[PDB]
């Protein structure tokens, strides 16, 4: 190739769920004495499922807290925002908002749209939005000013083009590419991440991933309150009817069949909300892993961090989840060229040190592998091995040596 | 009418025909706040998702979370040691204290546009 | 659980199977049969998915130990917090303990740096490491510890002219061939 665009795409992934509690005795059978008491004949039937219950509710903030809480301090970016023509100001905190949430990350928690019954209540998460959003700025100032230094020890400062000069060198570009094309390549980084807020605002279903499980937790409540008023064999379906109308002696009949089936019905919720615990648990540690390794780090994992050759990535916060950017590398224009294994010359094999050599039709040269870069060929860019008769399939040239015209 | 379960939400008044609304009394769980029978004998009680308005009687603090009782609200913020709910953490200075946790020490690194520490 | 009545006379079966008669026991058997039941399906149900999470968690520890004792893993945090060198695992009731070995840099300080150097109307990148002053003086150095060395045409080399990029500083590089020539 002899060109190259930046590119950034966007991943979403779920993290939490909300915490719900449910009341046993008082969803099964409340304000009545003639009823508690044939339910305390069943053993703990109400007190498993309120641990599991517990259980859950405790582990979302475990969730949360491992995937956001990365970080030791808390960084801050400079006063000036002279980063040698990058343009970050989409995704920085906006310092004239009555909360300090980057254009984007506020976009995303307006495009997401999320009562009272009997026995079930609701629970605030440990962590508010406030401080969710302080975490991942001051993730993003770190890896804005110090690179990934911060990671590992303590925090050293670098200028942002030479850290950019590093992690082109880190996919096999060397570094003068970046020192000659730094306008255009900053050009290119505004213009793509400038296209992330129309394509998310104007796509719809783009966040779906964060709206099922709203979804689904709000049918599963709904499902279970709407099941109150079923009969399931009795005369009525309500309490007070059948206890203020008959004889303890009889009711007690009708009153079993109401508690029976409850009971079942709420060991159906339990058991549902269990294995979707376990999804979403699976989810936040992907979550985890990923933060960790692409954001602190440059990953050369195929496809983990990006369609691409992975260059950095900048995190943005989502109610019940977390959105990734990932800035990737991408050759774009390619050319058709003749090759050869080694050169003989002087009856001795030559091969290239780093790179393969090409030839444009008459004359022989050697180039780096992602981008074209011809250069003469000589005695400091290849070693020799061996004879000629060995290696299948190669032709003949001279190799220069720099010795010679500045001994002469 | 009648909710969307079998319970009614109004009903009309005999006598005067007159309507009048629903709504179900509070209710809520309780949970105490203990430093640890090795340290003390006191604790603090919450009266989760209901206002301090109605009712172990020592003092009131409201929270997003519910009535606060027996402990005193502080402005200094110190790392979180009892986790209580919306941001609100809570033994020091013999007293059970309530405060705001706090995400770290504030740092920030010299950048400049040619200087790098090695 | 055993214990419970579930609605019958007796949670003992024995005592309503010899007291009551034939027709009436048959009834009151079915109520302890249906919790005992629902008892033993609840349990296995638990520890099903226990047991998916264990396995989980195995699957975890066989991949920590694959990547981390039998190699040097580059991946994040994942065999610990720093830069890895080396693991070793220690055994443990139901689990394993890993000992990570990791390194850390300290001490640090403060220099300025140029991104190349002009010299001959020829601009120099560094091979490896980067470029520092302490003040007077401009040397070469690594970038996980600080060691200067003299700028000399074998750890640099040149591409192109002055003119092209931004923060180009003037200096003198030398060649090992001068003192030989001299
Ligand atoms: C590599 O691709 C870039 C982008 O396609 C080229 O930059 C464009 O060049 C044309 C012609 O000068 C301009 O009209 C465009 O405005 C440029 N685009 C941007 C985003 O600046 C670049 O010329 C290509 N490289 C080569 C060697 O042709
Ligand atoms: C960095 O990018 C931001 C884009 O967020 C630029 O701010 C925009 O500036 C234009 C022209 O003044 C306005 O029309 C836009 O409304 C601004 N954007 C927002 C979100 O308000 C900013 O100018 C860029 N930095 C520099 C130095 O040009
Ligand atoms: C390199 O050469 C090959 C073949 O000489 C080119 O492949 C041809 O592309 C055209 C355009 O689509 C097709 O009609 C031909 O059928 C292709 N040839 C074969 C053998 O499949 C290729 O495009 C050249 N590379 C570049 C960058 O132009
Ligand atoms: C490198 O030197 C600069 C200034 O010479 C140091 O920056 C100062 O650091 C102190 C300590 O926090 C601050 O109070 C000052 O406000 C900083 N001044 C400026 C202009 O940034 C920097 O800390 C030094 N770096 C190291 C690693 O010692
Ligand atoms: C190939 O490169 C040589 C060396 O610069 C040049 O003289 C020649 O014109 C080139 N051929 C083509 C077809 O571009
Ligand atoms: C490539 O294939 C052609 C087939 O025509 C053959 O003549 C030539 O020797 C081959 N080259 C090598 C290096 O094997
Ligand atoms: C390279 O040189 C050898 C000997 O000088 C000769 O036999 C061979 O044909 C040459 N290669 C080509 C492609 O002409
Ligand atoms: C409880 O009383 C306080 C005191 O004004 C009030 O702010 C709060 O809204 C009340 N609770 C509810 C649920 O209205
Ligand atoms: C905390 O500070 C505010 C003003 O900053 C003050 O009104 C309040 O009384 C303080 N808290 C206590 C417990 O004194
Ligand atoms: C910088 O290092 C050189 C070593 O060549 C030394 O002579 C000079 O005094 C040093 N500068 C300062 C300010 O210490
Ligand atoms: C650093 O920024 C200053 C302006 O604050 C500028 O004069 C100087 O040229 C910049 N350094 C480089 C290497 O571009
Ligand atoms: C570096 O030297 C050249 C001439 O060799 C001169 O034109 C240029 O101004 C110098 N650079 C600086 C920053 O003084």
């Amino acid at each position: 190739p002899t060109n190259f665009t930046i590119s950034v795409t966007t991943e979403i992934l779920p993290v939490s769920m909300t915490k719900t509690s449910v009341d046993c005795t008082m969803y099964i059978c409340g304000d009545s004495t003639e009823c508690s008491n044939l339910l305390l004949q069943y053993g703990s039937f109400c007190t498993q499922l309120n641990r599991a219950l517990t259980g859950i509710a405790v582990e979302q903030d475990k969730n949360t807290q491992e995937v956001f809480a990365q970080v030791k301090q808390i960084y801050k970016t400079p006063p000036i925002k002279d980063f040698g023509g990058f343009n970050f100001s989409q995704i920085l905190p906006d310092p004239s908002k009555p909360s300090k949430r980057s254009p984007i990350e506020d976009l995303l928690f307006n495009k997401v749209t999320l009562q009272k019954f009997n026995g079930l209540t609701v629970l605030p998460p440990l962590l508010t939005d406030e401080m969710i959003a302080q975490y991942t700025s001051a993730l993003l100032a770190g890896t804005i000013t110090s690179g990934w230094t911060f990671g590992a020890g303590p925090a050293l400062q670098i200028p942002f083009p030479m850290q950019m000069a590093y992690r082109f060198n880190g996919i096999g570009v060397t570094q003068n590419v970046l020192y000659e094309n730094q306008k255009l390549i900053a050009n290119q980084f505004n213009s793509a991440i400038g296209k992330i807020q129309d394509s998310l605002s104007s796509t719809p279903s783009a966040l779906g991933k964060l709206q099922d499980v709203v979804n689904q937790n709000a049918q599963a409540l709904n499902t279970l309150v709407k099941q109150l008023s079923s009969n399931f064999g009795a005369i009525s379906s309500v309490l007070n009817d059948i206890l203020s109308r008959l004889d303890p002696p009889e009711a007690e009949v009708q009153i079993d069949r109401l508690i029976t089936g409850r009971l079942q019905s709420l060991q159906t919720y339990v058991t549902q909300q269990l294995i979707r615990a376990a999804e979403i648990r699976a989810s936040a540690n992907l979550a985890a892993t990923k933060m960790s390794e692409c954001v602190l780090g440059q990953s050369k994992r195929v496809d983990f961090c990006g369609k691409g050759y992975h260059l950095m990535s900048f995190p943005q916060s989502a109610p019940h989840g977390v959105v990734f950017l990932h800035v990737t590398y991408v050759p774009a224009q390619e050319k058709n060229f003749t090759t050869a294994p080694a050169i003989c010359h002087d009856g001795k094999a030559h091969f290239p040190r780093e790179g393969v050599f090409v030839s444009n039709g008459t004359h022989w040269f050697v180039t780096q592998r992602n981008f074209y870069e011809p250069q003469i060929i000589t005695t400091d860019n290849t070693f020799v091995s061996g004879n000629c008769d060995v290696v299948i399939g190669i032709v003949n040239n001279t190799v220069y040596d720099p010795l010679q015209p500045e001994l002469d | 009418g009648r909710d969307i379960a079998d319970t009614t939400d109004a009903v009309r008044d005999p006598q005067t025909l007159e309507i009048l609304d629903i709504t179900p009394c509070s209710f809520g769980g309780v949970s105490v706040i203990t430093p640890g029978t090795n340290t003390s004998n006191q604790v603090a009680v919450l009266y989760q998702d209901v206002n301090c308005t109605e009712v172990t009687g020592s003092n009131v603090f409201q929270t997003r979370a519910g009535c606060l009782i027996g402990a005193e609200h502080v402005n200094n913020s110190y790392e979180c040691d009892i986790p209580i709910g919306a941001g609100i953490c809570a033994v020091a200075s013999q007293s059970i204290i309530a405060y705001t946790m706090s995400l770290g020490a504030e740092n920030s690194v010299a950048y400049s546009n040619n200087s790098i520490a090695i």
